RNA sequence: AGGAUAGUGGCCUACCAUGGUUUCAACGGGUAACGGGGAAUAAGGGUUCGAUUCCGGAGAGGGAGCCUGAGAAACGGCUACCACAUCCAAGGAAGGCAGCAGGCGCGCAAAUUACCCAAUCCCGACACGGGGAGGUAGUGACAAUAAAUAACGAUACAGGGCCCUUUUGGGUCUUGUAAUUGGAAUGAGUACAAUGUAAAUACCUUAACGAGGAACAAUUGGAGGGCAAGUCUGGUGCCAGCAGCCGCGGUAAUUCCAGCUCCAAAAGCGUAUAUUAAAGUUGUUGCAGUUAAAAAGCUCGUAGUUGAACCUUGGGCUUGGCUGG
């Protein structure tokens, strides 16, 4: 079509980010980023739409015009920035800190997180191999790359990067009962410890997870992010429900006691 | 088939029809009023001929 | 076993059997041939705007004894002439030769109905006036 | 009524973070004066048949009308 | 360009126009519950036609079925909060046996009328609309509202009505100013 | 094997084989054919539609060829030809609304040459500029929602309802009639004003104004049957006309033209055309073939469709989860 698409139509964005049909004709289109278009969020709907902080997309340029977002340690100015899965977001001026994780709802979650926490990220280890002058590199869900990682490092794994040194503290081995949560298909957002995997070789292979409730699914081991290195010790804070999902049923008797 | 005749008697009768003004009669009610007034003509007093039952009975 | 085959795999034949029998129903014919497209002094349209050519008037069937009152009218679109009907008592005085007409079928879609022989339209428009606007005085001819 | 309403903490930071049309409203601002978006299309458009210094462009056609 | 925006009917006519027992059913319906016209009774056949389309589809699954008990005990409950369906009828065949006359009940237009605020029910529906009438602290005009269980209660002359303790209206300051 | 391409590849070339598709419908023709998400109708099974709010494709009058660039065979870029077509001082020059608005033509068929970047988003060197993308209003009975056109009294007069009662005569409370009588209530409209908005309009609120014939006056079709509602009155007299169909009209026409009355739906109602159900009149579910339409004159026969029965059963032992009670 004689090149890149540059509009993003209202009906045809993400349906995660939840936006409403009557307020324009067009959706933020996320720029080219660390994160896949469909699997990311642009900053304007985190800073208007989910903390409703601004009004309208003048003010959200605004926010950011004047340094007070940082994504990953580093300020940014791009108001489409696709942030993504395990991202940190900073605003030092309302002293908050950020980390996209999705909740068992398939979305989003505003998952508020210490400054401790803050000051490291996991990402999930695509590939592993040999750049120029034989040097060894790590490439992680976010696009970054790493040189010199541990030789005991392969696909699959997790690695916990400084985020301010870009380095690798350590690392989680795929292997099974690993914790995990899902970043995609229907059970997005669900959390549990591998069960068995099942190989399929020439196919996708395909991952059995065990919820805390010991209810099982299935999905793609590119769905597939190891967040912990047993049940119980997720490396990162888990956004509230503890990624657990529960039926229609179950959600309405919650509800009800709760109200 | 076999097509033509005389056109001088278009409009023939209604030409000749006497005009007769309408007499300037009260209105009639609209809306839920109408359909209150056929109600109670209908199933409050009822004006059966027993068992014989005419909506616009002619004068007879 | 009913004279049709039953078998799970012969789906083919029940589909190919079926498109062929579909052709003895006329009104399927007429969709697929397009008639209405090709044969139709309308072209398949509801209506057509026409020029009055002449006030002739038609004898009605038997048992039936009357002049039903008609014009001759070329259609635009095409150029066919057709015999359209003049409805109500004395709306062929509002029609005048070489006027522009607009007209509509009877309502039997395509085949005449009643007496009148060999007329599938009516007049709708004088004008560009209705003629039941014309029949009742509600509005004058633009003349 | 339900509406919307800001408090800033100070009128210079007000004046910084607001739109025109609300401090024209509360006459902390004046409303800016331009002709109609004809007319600064059509000088726009007329001005894209201009190249160089006007100055230059209005002699040079001065030049060739001897009148 | 923009989404459309979704719209709907809201009611069905019938398949045949002239029936004199559905004719006569229809008018002594509307008679009893002061309606304006026939597509007023039209509306409330037409959503209580798929409600029992709904119920039907359910009522063919197998009981303690999922899908059974989540959206039949919610609609069971919707039809309770209304005030149509009793509360000892809670068991989705009693919903079948709903008729239209249960759901006029609920009416503002028939509560008006049968809480003494009206003479009669064709005054409950001017009442309505000519601002008078106020559920809660909000003024409602439309005679279809159906009242909710909770908001039975709450039925009364509006703050602001000369019938409920307002100023004076038009013609009265009229006649009394002069 | 080479050439070319960003790259695979008869994509092209050289040399060489004779292959490749097809009754399981190739190839060709037609399409009043852009595909899909979807739309109408729908017991089920289906039938019809999808130019059109989203996705993908194609095009910028018709072809073809290119420059720049990461990306175009781009057309609000160029080059050339064809068809249209503009200015000219006659030497020459300049074009592409299937972008917005608008005009002509075509037609049964479709709106303003309006305001703005305030919202939604996009582009740029960019907090600032631009955006007929987009939003706002105008026209708008395409469709859709809710919903006014009156309500209540008081008397009169009647009937029922009761009660004082045997009826009689009354008291009296529920309806119906009132050119038979009132005072209340309100928004359609308008309007200070505020809200709304980029600015307005409109909406929503709201002072003052704003309803008796409450002329602030509901219409569209019908009244033989189908099909609800006239054997009323006048006119015409196989004429005029009505009539989807059956039929009506020749001097009291239940059908025409009218008046009255009545019926149906109502801010909507009628007509034309297409389509769906009705249609078990396309039938797989689920038609018919002696005589209503329909078994090839009779055998053979390829593809197609369809094809007898039969191979670990029974028994025993423990065994969990649930469902009466
Ligand atoms: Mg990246
Ligand atoms: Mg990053
Ligand atoms: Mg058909
Ligand atoms: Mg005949
Ligand atoms: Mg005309
Ligand atoms: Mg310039
Ligand atoms: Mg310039
Ligand atoms: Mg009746
Ligand atoms: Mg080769
Ligand atoms: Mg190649
Ligand atoms: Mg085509
Ligand atoms: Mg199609
Ligand atoms: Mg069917
Ligand atoms: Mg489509
Ligand atoms: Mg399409
Ligand atoms: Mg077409
Ligand atoms: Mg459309
Ligand atoms: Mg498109
Ligand atoms: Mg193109
Ligand atoms: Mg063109
Ligand atoms: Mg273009
Ligand atoms: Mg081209
Ligand atoms: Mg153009
Ligand atoms: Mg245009
Ligand atoms: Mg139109
Ligand atoms: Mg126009
Ligand atoms: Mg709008
Ligand atoms: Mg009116
Ligand atoms: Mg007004
Ligand atoms: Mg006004
Ligand atoms: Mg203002
Ligand atoms: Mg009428
Ligand atoms: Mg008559
Ligand atoms: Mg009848
Ligand atoms: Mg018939
Ligand atoms: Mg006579
Ligand atoms: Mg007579
Ligand atoms: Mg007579
Ligand atoms: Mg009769
Ligand atoms: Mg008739
Ligand atoms: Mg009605
Ligand atoms: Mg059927
Ligand atoms: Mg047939
Ligand atoms: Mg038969
Ligand atoms: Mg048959
Ligand atoms: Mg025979
Ligand atoms: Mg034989
Ligand atoms: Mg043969
Ligand atoms: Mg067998």
């Amino acid at each position: 079509a004689r090149g890149p698409k540059k509009h993003l139509k209202r009906l045809a964005a993400p349906s995660h980010w939840m936006l409403d049909k009557l307020s324009g004709t067009y959706a933020p289109r996320p720029s080219a980023g660390p994160h896949k278009l469909r699997e990311s969020l642009p900053l304007v709907v985190f800073l208007r739409n989910r903390l409703k902080y601004a009004l309208n997309g003048r003010e959200v340029k605004a926010i950011m015009m004047q340094q007070h977002v940082q994504v990953d340690g580093k300020v940014r100015t791009d108001t489409t920035y696709p942030a993504g899965f395990m991202d940190v977001i900073t605003l030092e001026a309302t002293n908050e800190h950020f980390r996209l994780v999705y909740d068992v709802k398939g979305k989003f979650a505003v998952h508020r997180i210490s400054a401790e926490e803050a000051a490291y990220k996991l990402g999930k280890v695509k590939k592993v191999q040999l750049g120029k002058k034989g040097v060894p590199y790590v490439v992680t869900h976010d696009g970054r790359t790493i040189r010199y990682p541990d030789p005991l490092i392969r696909a699959n794994d997790t690695v916990k990067i400084d985020l301010a040194t870009g380095k690798i503290d350590d690392f989680i081995k795929f292997d099974t009962g690993r914790l995990v949560m899902v970043t995609g298909g229907r059970n997005l957002g669900r959390v549990g410890v591998i069960v068995h995997r099942e190989k399929h070789e020439g196919g996708f292979d395909l991952v059995h997870i065990k919820d805390a409730l010991e209810n099982t699914f299935v999905t793609r081991l590119s769905n597939v992010f190891v967040i912990g290195t047993e049940a119980g010790k997720p490396w990162v804070s888990l956004p509230k429900g503890k990624g657990i999902k529960l039926s229609i049923s179950e959600e309405r008797d919650r509800r009800r006691a709760q109200q | 088939g076999k097509v033509h005749g005389s056109l001088a008697r278009a409009g023939k009768v209604k030409s000749q029809t006497p005009k007769v003004e309408k007499q300037e009669k009260p209105k009639k009610p609209q809306g839920r009023a109408y359909m209150r007034l056929l109600y109670t003509r209908r199933f409050v007093n009822v004006t059966l001929t027993n068992g014989k039952r005419k909506m616009n009975p002619s004068p007879a | 076993g009913k004279g049709k085959p039953r078998g799970l795999n012969s789906a083919r034949k029940l589909r190919v059997h079926r498109r062929n029998n579909r052709w003895a129903d006329q009104a399927y014919k007429a969709r697929l041939l397009g008639t209405a497209f090709k044969s139709s002094p309308f072209g398949g349209s509801s209506h057509a705007k026409g020029i009055v050519l002449e006030k002739i008037g038609i004898e009605s069937k038997q048992p039936n004894s009357a002049i039903r009152k008609c014009v001759r009218v070329q259609l635009i679109k095409n150029g066919k002439k057709v015999t359209a009907f003049v409805p109500n008592d004395g709306c062929l005085n509002f029609v005048d030769e070489n006027d522009e007409v607009l007209l509509a079928g009877f309502g039997r879609r395509g085949k005449a109905k009643g007496d009148i022989p060999g007329v599938r339209f009516k007049v709708v428009k004088v004008s560009g006036v209705s003629l039941l606007a014309l029949w009742k005085e509600k509005k004058e001819k633009p003349r | 009524s339900t509406g919307f309403g800001l408090i800033y903490q100070s009128v210079a930071d007000a004046k910084r973070f607001e739109p025109a049309y609300r401090l024209v409203r509360y006459g902390l601002a004046e409303k800016v004066e331009k002709a109609s978006r004809q007319q600064r299309k059509q000088k726009k458009n007329r001005d894209k048949k201009i190249f160089g210094t006007q100055r230059r462009a209005q002699k040079r056609a001065a030049r060739r009308n001897a009148d | 360009p923009r989404a459309p925006r979704t719209y709907s009917k809201t009611y069905s006519v019938p398949k045949r126009p002239y029936e004199s027992a559905r004719l006569d059913a229809e008018l002594k319906l509307a008679g009893e519950y002061g309606l304006k016209n026939k597509r007023e009774i039209y509306r409330i056949g037409f959503q209580l036609s798929k409600i029992r389309r709904a119920a039907r589809d359910l009522l063919t699954r197998d009981e303690k079925d999922p899908k059974r008990l989540f959206e039949g005990n919610a609609l069971i409950r919707r039809l309770v909060r209304i005030g149509v369906l009793s509360e000892d009828k809670m068991k989705l065949d009693y919903v079948l046996a709903l008729k239209p006359e249960d759901f006029l009940e609920r009416r503002l237009q028939t509560q008006v009328f049968k809480l003494g605020l009206a003479r009669s029910i064709h005054h409950a529906r001017v009442l309505i609309t000519q601002r008078h009438i106020a559920v809660g602290k909000q003024i409602v005009n439309i005679p279809s509202f159906t009242v909710r269980l909770d908001s039975q209660k709450h039925i009364d002359f509006a703050h602001n009505s000369p019938y409920g303790g307002g100023r004076a209206g038009r013609v009265k300051r009229k006649n009394q100013g002069k």
